[PDB]
């Protein structure tokens, strides 16, 4: 149909100008290529953790806590304390 | 009654040290879960970056 074919033409070659050709758009002043492709590509990381989300900051798992291998001082006091607690058993 | 005071300790020497070890080494096994949580959190962070 002419109304279909003409619509397809005006909506395809112009769609070519918008997307399929890097001619941006004459009717609209700011091209989306200088707006979306790189800066708004940081919009994904603007919503994400910037230079940190894609990066995934290095955080190595640490060691758990222990008694510093100290039986010279902790063992005797622990024994006395446990025996004192045993006085009401 | 002295015998009775001795009666409780009879079946306790069987597993006092066994519990001392079971509650010690298995608790010592928690560094694996810690490091695995670390990697899982890194996976969550990167996966969220990908989702963004």
């Amino acid at each position: 149909q002419d109304l279909y074919l003409r619509e397809l033409k005006d909506t395809k070659l112009a769609p070519s100008t918008l997307q399929d050709a890097e001619g941006n758009v004459k009717p609209w002043n700011p091209p989306q290529k200088p707006n979306l492709p790189e800066l708004e590509l940081q919009g994904p990381e603007a919503l994400k953790a910037y230079t940190e989300q894609n990066v995934e900051t290095a955080h190595v798992a640490k060691e758990s806590e222990e008694g510093e291998s100290e039986p010279i001082e902790e063992d005797w006091l622990v024994l006395d304390d446990a025996e004192e607690t045993k006085e009401s058993h | 009654d002295r015998i009775d005071s001795v009666s409780q300790l009879q079946n306790v020497a069987e597993t006092t040290k066994v519990l001392f070890d079971v509650s010690k080494e298995t608790v010592e096994l928690e560094s694996e879960a810690f490091e695995l949580k670390q990697k899982v959190e890194l996976a969550h962070e990167a996966k969220a970056v990908l989702d963004s």
